[PDB]
């Protein structure tokens, strides 16, 4: 029947109300000229209409690095002696962001001093 | 898969 | 002869500067509020 | 027989390097 068909189709292929629908409407255009014998040539027929349905619609069922950081080792060892030639400290920037980050949580660690004990509707 | 009516 | 190389290893040479200076914004934002608690409620109340 | 046997004991019956070089050719002129 109509009801096994949903099992085969919208289940076994995956097909469910909407997917059946237009899968069902496949048949017709080449439906079996005769009754058909198998039960599985039923599904068969429902699976070749779904390519065609499917079908229709579009939706179907090394050492080079190696070698490359060896390159970078030997400017990143020559950055540095350049550095240490010019008397460029290449981490000043670096020391003093991580300072004043915890400068700057010092002073968090103390606003928020205020908002816990007093709170958001005072603080505003 | 996407039931489409 | 310090550039090219930081050009050639993608090395930022300000990264920390650029954080450095945007983190000393950051923390007198802070501050800007910190300052309005003690010139609103005094200082024995925040102490 | 012997296939068993066997188991039972289990004893059974490119360029990289020429642009590598030519790296190495600046460092050491």
């Amino acid at each position: 029947s109509i009801t096994t068909a949903r099992k085969y189709l919208e289940s076994r292929f995956g097909l469910g109300a909407g997917r059946q629908d237009s899968v069902l409407l496949m048949a017709l255009t080449n439906e079996p000229a005769n009754r058909l014998g198998s039960e599985a040539d039923a599904k068969t027929f429902f699976d070749g209409i779904a390519q065609k349905y499917a079908s229709s619609a579009g939706i179907s069922l090394a050492a080079l690095d190696a070698l490359t950081a060896e390159n970078k080792k030997l400017a990143k060892q020559q950055l540095e002696v350049l550095a240490r030639y010019l008397q460029v400290d290449l981490n000043k920037g670096a020391k003093s962001f991580i300072k004043e980050k915890e400068a700057s949580a010092v002073l968090q660690k103390e606003l928020d001093l205020w908002e816990a004990e007093h709170g958001e509707f005072y603080a505003k | 898969i996407p039931d489409e009516p």
